[PDB]
Formats: C-alpha cells, sequence, structure tokens
C-alpha cells in the first residue's frame, strides 16, 4: 500500500514497477564488472544481481 | 630532388580532391548501419579479431 503522510502537506510515494539487472560488482572507481560464477565463487562475492 | 616533391604534392592533391568528392557522395549522418541516439551510443576499437559477440555482450552490458 503506498504510504501517506501528513505534518497540511501530504504525500503519496506509490510503487509502479521493478526492474531487475544482471549480476554486477563494483569496485572502488566504481566500474561495474560481470561476476563470473566462478568469479564469485573464488572472491567470496554473491552472485546478485541490482533490482 | 624536385621530381619527388612534385610526386608528394599530385598524390596530396589527389587524395584531398577525393576527399571532397567522398564527403559529398556519402554522408555520415545519413547511415542505414548507424542507429539509435549518438549520445547513447558508444565506441570501441583494437578488439581481438576472435571477440565473439556474446564475449562482447558479457563485457559491456556490465
Amino acid at each position: 500500500p503506498p504510504i501517506d503522510l501528513q505534518a497540511p502537506p501530504r504525500y503519496l510515494l506509490k510503487f509502479e514497477q521493478i526492474y531487475l539487472s544482471k549480476p554486477t560488482h563494483w569496485e572502488r572507481d566504481g566500474a561495474p564488472s560481470p561476476m563470473m560464477p566462478n568469479e564469485a565463487r573464488l572472491r567470496n562475492l554473491t552472485y546478485s544481481a541490482p533490482l | 630532388e624536385e621530381r619527388m616533391e612534385r610526386k608528394r604534392r599530385e598524390k596530396i592533391e589527389r587524395r584531398q580532391q577525393e576527399v571532397e568528392t567522398e564527403l559529398k557522395m556519402w554522408d555520415p549522418h545519413n547511415d542505414p548501419n548507424a542507429q539509435g541516439d549518438a549520445f547513447k551510443t558508444l565506441f570501441v576499437a583494437r578488439v581481438n579479431y576472435d571477440t565473439t559477440e556474446s564475449k562482447l555482450r558479457r563485457e559491456f552490458e556490465v
């Protein structure tokens, strides 16, 4: 259910639709990387994609 | 000493004229191969010839 607030000003904040990317991993520079499943296994990463 | 400079000048002018003819005949923007927004499209070169399309996808979809 959308969340409504009152301080008067009222807000709606309704969610519409979801978009799921593919498994990606960022270093310090911000470079996304394609985590090989093997790479996640090796580096103890988590095979997940941002939502 | 001079015939060489003459040949360099002719080959240079000949190329420059072919350049004007190519610019007049072919239009870069009006290219069927080129598609999509120009600010969105990207250019990658020095790519190995053996790079499979899927390999380029797995490397640039990240």
